[PDB]
């Protein structure tokens, strides 16, 4: 099968500075 | 392979508004984020998903997007804004990223700074090896452009000289180096050798001599 | 804290090999996305590689078919495994969380070049301020590490950029500028680490 595309992955942005600082 | 265009270089008067955009064919159906590089740094994410700010960074960096442009804004420019700026998204398909070329933010009025300029002669070590390297080492100027002459006593010397180009240091100035390569017999046998610096119409000199 | 702690880089011939490592801590790694990225010198960021928590992969143009991206949850490892490399990969690459670079490595240096590694020769450039220094002459590639008296003196160094010189070979120097008072009170060493070379030399520098 076909892999999603790399910007399906894009909300992790946001689940990170959930938890961390920049 | 799919590209996003920056302009190369972007000058602001201090206080004033530096827009950088960055154009691309997927933009309107992909993010844009936005990337700050210092001279010797890594870069620092400045702008997400089009507009986001990442906790710290100055509220004067904003970030809009509308059809294939995105522009990364910075209000109220200050001298330590200067850096590379580039952006990033992916293509249509979803499935690779890309940075833009990146665009090199240029603050306006800063002033003239002359360098600072020392000269060493060859070491003793060496000349026993049979080498003789004169180091001339120029410092904390600006503009970022300097000529460098070396004489023997007083005549000019055409070969031998290696130069850098000028470097940004982290406080905005340059830095440059000079080297002249002699025969341990050329630095024996002349009375001094001299390595001179013009910026800005200012010449400086600095001499050695053999001892 | 968030930690990304990268190895692997060093200098290889074209054609060769290397598996470059970024040690993750801090952060739920098999939560995210890793990246990798590029900067060739005095060039631009590029876009290298992406691998998923759960192991899909993305890889530019330009490297694909000879990097394979891979990871290891477990010990929180990300690794580039470089193949058939060529000129143009020379680089720093960085390794960074989530498909958007947000936090990254402070990277390894890859030197792909068919000219062998050569260590310095540390030179000493003896001296109300005075300047010493360390020529750091004829090596590749770069880069070069210089501290002065083990790092306890940072104020008034200068390190400059180095010079590419026709040879092939880099030289740059390295001065202080101390209180001229202090010259027949002080000692002072240049410490000199060329890592591809395994050179670590230390070079007191006395007044004339």
């Amino acid at each position: 099968p076909l892999q999603p595309e790399l910007d399906s992955f894009k909300e992790e942005l946001d689940k990170y500075f959930k938890n961390h600082t920049s | 392979s799919y590209e996003l265009t920056q302009p190369p270089s972007v000058s602001v008067s201090p206080g004033q508004t530096a827009r950088i955009t960055c154009s691309g064919d997927a933009l309107p159906k992909r993010y844009a984020y936005w990337y700050q590089q210092k001279s010797g740094q890594a870069p620092i994410l400045v702008i997400y998903e089009d507009k986001k700010r990442p906790s710290g960074i100055p509220e004067r960096l904003s970030g809009s997007k509308s059809g294939t442009v995105a522009t990364l804004t910075i209000s109220g420019a200050q001298v330590e804004d200067e850096a590379d700026y580039y952006c990033y998204s992916t293509d249509s398909s979803g499935n690779h990223a890309v940075f833009g070329g990146g665009t090199q933010l240029t603050v306006l009025g800063q002033p003239k700074a002359a360098p600072s300029v020392t000269l060493f002669p060859p070491s003793s070590e060496e000349l026993q090896a049979n080498k003789a390297t004169l180091v001339c080492l120029i410092s904390d100027f600006y503009p970022g452009a300097v000529t460098v002459a070396w004489k023997a006593d007083s005549s000019p010397v055409k070969a031998g000289v290696e130069t850098t180009t000028p470097s940004k240091q982290s406080n905005n100035k340059y830095a440059a180096s000079s080297y002249l390569s002699l025969t341990p017999e050329q630095w024996k046998s002349h009375k001094s050798y001299s390595c001179q610096v013009t910026h800005e119409g200012s010449t400086v000199e600095k001499t050695v001599a053999p001892t | 804290e968030v930690q990304l702690l990268e190895s692997g880089g060093g200098l290889v011939q074209p054609g060769g090999s290397l598996r470059l490592s970024c040690a993750a801590s801090g952060f739920t790694f098999s939560s995210y996305v890793m990246t990798w990225a590029r900067q060739a010198p005095g060039k631009g960021l590029e876009w290298v590689s992406a691998i998923s928590g759960t192991g899909y992969t993305y890889y530019a143009d330009s490297v694909k078919g000879r990097f394979t991206v891979s990871r290891d949850n477990s010990k929180n490892t990300l690794f580039l495994q470089m193949s058939s490399l060529r000129a143009e990969d020379t680089a720093v690459y960085y390794c960074a969380i989530t498909m958007a670079p947000v936090v990254w490595g402070q990277g390894t240096t890859v030197t792909v070049s068919s000219a062998s590694t050569k260590g310095p020769s540390v030179f000493p450039l003896a001296p109300g301020t005075a300047a010493l220094g360390c020529l750091v002459k004829d090596y590749f590639p770069e880069p070069v590490t210089v501290s002065w008296n083990s790092g306890a003196l940072t104020s008034g160094v200068h390190t400059f950029p180095a010079v590419l010189q026709s040879s092939g070979l880099y030289s740059l120097s390295s001065v202080v500028t101390v209180p001229s008072s202090s010259l027949g009170t002080q000692t002072y060493i240049c410490n000199v680490n060329h890592k591809p070379s395994n050179t670590k030399v230390d070079k007191r520098v006395e007044p004339k």
